[PDB]
């Protein structure tokens, strides 16, 4: 029971800036396990 | 550097635990590219060889 008019004339969406660098620059492979636990390992280099 | 190359040298040796540098804090050496130097073996002291 309203008389008024109304018009709609441009609608926006204001977003975020995001840019996800530092997980494509370096991690480059994905290596997906079916396993419980990862195993990562190293050795020394060094000699006398 | 005029007619004088110029090279920066960084090395590293590890000796007991620890790595140290060849070249004392901060040096300077003038040479020639053309020097002389002789490797030299001696003579093996073990029966077998």
């Amino acid at each position: 029971s309203m008389y008024t008019t109304a018009q709609l004339l441009a609608a926006n969406e204001q977003k975020f800036k995001f840019d996800p660098l530092f997980l494509r620059l370096f991690f480059r492979e994905s290596y997906p396990f079916t396993t419980e636990k990862v195993y990562l390992s190293q050795i020394p280099g060094l000699v006398n | 550097y005029g007619d004088v190359a110029i090279v920066v040298y960084s090395g590293q040796y590890v000796e007991n635990g620890v790595k140290k540098n060849f070249l004392p804090d901060n040096t300077m050496v003038l040479g020639n590219t053309q020097a002389r130097g002789l490797r030299t073996y001696g003579c093996i002291q073990d029966a077998d060889a």
